């Protein structure tokens, strides 16, 4: 409530917000501060038209201070008060056609919905007390080890998939260095280990999968459509995975190939994370150079220079020693404008190491292959 | 001194003077998280929003919750100790282990004294007593 | 820094207990000086190393002022410390006072160190519709220059002065007064700032003409451009898909 | 949109339940607004991304105006929705307009969207 106060007051004005002045212009924007990087919506979001502005505003904070705020949704979202219940829904891309979802629909045609990412499910972060599962620790002369609680269906604390998601970004950078390494089950979102439950009600320990919902497979896609970030299981496994990293933007379609193309990119989350990490580098290390002088051919060299090291075309055995280099090939002409003298204008443009996303395949019997065993010559 | 020596004939001097565009420490990748931690319960939550400094989690979220008055002073079904009145649980969190079902046995008062007996009560020596042997 | 005996502690004397001896402080009022100081201190600086003031802006290049007093106090917490800066310019502060014609010293948080970013004068900016004659009041402006810009001038009316008898022509004052600034103009950029701040000019013309009347007496008129100086930059980053149409082209 | 709790709720507050809260409406009489917003709300996109006022009418150019207030309903059926326009035109009544000086704000059936095709002023066109 206070921040929905605080973008709902100062929607149209938000270098005044106070949020914004505490992220933006306090660390990012000041000399010796250390600017933030993505943030953790810790909250579950609705379709209601206030929750709507709620993202509005943190989305014009992290667009500007380059920090993908990331959070979950309720399952209020799909008109459904049980979210095990979602997989009844035959298709989402359908679904948001209807005319309750008009207003979202016009959040997602918004620049700054390229920075949300919206996760759906929520893992289970705390295991029950039974006295044979998970009995609380006692003290060493206090019996209390002999403690029961009370639950049975489903209502016993659960949390947010956003965290794991963020909880993996972190991972992906103390490994790597950037946000490749958080999507598919080889390479980023895997997710190890996860707090499931067990239960005696009458037959033999009936194990509870960890996560809310179990995702099918058309599931998955079906989802990062909509612009969702799907937190799916593997049945028994008692893990999970992120297969789809998207943004809320919309993805749209049309004719030319390339525009089709473009709009499929920056619909993605993994890399508007990587290309706000080329910001966090003009803005925080040319500033040593602010005074010196130099020239349109010296800064095409400095930051270039930078970016050369983690662009290639070659690909490294295994995931993981390829993920260093996120980019594929980068443009950087920058030049200057007229009456300004000391001012420039940069232009960067960057095409990403494209991921794997689906593929059909149609098998079939040929026999005209080989027709040395089949033509009519023998 | 800015007077200078007198020159020598052979004056040495030694220059120990060296110029150079000083280095940079790599920024650690900062991620800020926002939710309702202390629901309105904390010396920087009490705070207005235009003045609170952010956390770091230096140490951990055992140390960083401490740094926080998180206390709370909710009513409770009374099932010990005697004269009315429910039981009012009122204690601040130190370590996240606080939500324990045995550190809350250990914090609020009149569940302690139940949690008191079990330790002389039940230390019973009916098994050396009971244990004669001529 | 104020007087504390744990931090900052009186020098006493070699019997008379004195270093146990506090002040009485708190929230901003405990001497305070004009940052002009360290702006003059550092063209000081950009003499002694250089020779001219293009080394008094930005980090890397003029501006840094190194080690301040900076001060801390414990009144409940652990030394909380307080900024050496009266106060903490954000980034686009820094910019938006270039404009009125005042000089910020910016300070690093934390850091416990400043710098000069913006070196300009009071005068106006202007704005004007000619490129040519925007980017003239731009450079105006600009402290740094009217500096270097006058510090020929302390070698007209200086040196000249010597040969104010001597006979001499329109060709060869011409000569004397560039052959000096000839050793400081370049287009070469040299490498880290301080190698080439010894150039502070890009190219000078010196057109003096004698005058009817007058036999003994001319007129000069120089033109001075100096090495402009980085001043910002804006930029768009986008996922073309177009650069490498090999991948997401048609033909394949 | 009418206010129904499968449609459109209402959204109540943080504990007092109000999401189950319906409305009184059948046939056509639940708010209109006329076409001329949609119309200078193209100008004005017709000049931020442009510059002038060709991108203004048909399809793949100007007047396009995506994702519209629709409606749905359950009577009897399974949700039959109704149409975000008034009226729905057909392709003769988008022309048909034009030559008496109207600005016909025509849909597609189903689709949930419109188009201008013509921009017509009041004008007599003469021969």
């Amino acid at each position: 409530e206070e921040l929905q106060y605080d973008f709902e007051r100062n929607l149209y004005d938000i270098s005044s917000s106070d949020f914004f002045k505490k992220v933006y212009v306090s660390e990012f924007d000041q000399y010796g501060g250390e600017p933030y990087g993505a943030i953790l919506g810790l909250y579950n979001f609705e379709n209601t038209t206030n929750d709507i502005i709620w993202l509005t505003g943190m989305g014009m904070v992290a667009k500007n201070s380059h920090a993908p705020f990331i959070a979950s949704i309720d399952k209020s979202f799909f008109g459904v008060k049980d979210l095990s219940e979602i997989t009844h829904i035959k298709s989402f891309e359908a679904l948001l056609e209807h005319p309750r979802y008009k207003e979202w629909n016009d959040f997602r045609n918004l620049d700054v919905a390229a920075y949300i990412g919206l996760t759906v499910g929520d893992f289970m972060l705390r295991q029950p007390y039974n006295p044979e599962n998970n009995p609380v620790q006692y003290k060493l002369m206090e019996g209390f080890n002999e403690f029961v609680d009370y639950d049975k269906n489903e209502s016993y604390l659960w949390g947010p998939a956003s965290i794991h998601l963020v909880k993996n970004m972190m991972r992906s950078y103390d490994k790597t260095r950037w946000f490749q390494y958080i999507r598919g089950v080889e390479s980023g979102g895997y997710v190890k280990n996860l707090v499931a439950c067990v239960y005696d009600n009458k037959g033999i320990l009936e194990t509870k999968s960890p996560l809310n919902v179990l995702f099918a497979d058309y599931m998955e896609l079906s989802l990062a459509n909509i612009g969702l970030i799907p937190f799916v299981s593997e049945k028994g496994t008692s893990n999970a995975c992120f297969f789809s990293v998207n943004s809320a933007k919309k993805v749209e379609e049309f004719v030319d190939g390339f525009d089709s193309a473009n709009s499929r990119l920056i619909a993605n989350l993994s890399y508007t994370m990587c290309i706000s990490r080329i910001s966090h580098y003009i803005k925080c290390v040319i500033r040593d150079k602010i005074g010196s002088i130099v020239d349109v051919e010296s800064i095409q060299k400095i930051l270039s220079d930078w970016i050369s090291e983690f662009v290639t075309t070659v690909y490294q055995p295994t995931p993981l020693e390829m993920a260093r280099y996120p980019f594929r090939n980068v443009s950087i002409e920058v030049k200057t404008i007229p009456g300004k003298p000391g001012w420039y204008s940069c232009k960067i443009n960057v095409i990403p190491h494209i991921q794997f996303e689906g593929m059909n395949t149609t098998m079939t019997i040929d026999t005209r292959l080989e027709p040395e065993l089949f033509g009519t010559n023998n | 001194a800015k007077n200078k020596i007198p020159n020598s004939r052979l004056m040495i001097n030694y220059e120990t003077n060296v110029d150079g565009v000083l280095k940079k420490k790599e920024l650690p990748y900062r991620v800020l998280v926002v939710g309702d931690l202390s629901k309105g319960r904390s010396v920087d939550a009490k705070k207005e929003f235009a003045d609170r400094e952010v956390r770091r989690v230096n140490n951990g979220v055992d140390r960083v919750l401490e740094e926080m008055n998180i206390s709370f002073d909710f009513e409770a079904p009374n099932f010990v100790s005697k004269d009315p009145s429910n039981l009012k649980v009122n204690y601040r969190i130190e370590s996240v282990k606080d939500f324990r079902p045995d550190a809350v046995a250990k914090k609020v008062p009149e569940i302690r004294a139940l949690l008191e007996m079990k330790e002389i009560l039940a230390s019973f020596a009916k098994d050396i007593e009971n244990n004669r042997n001529l």
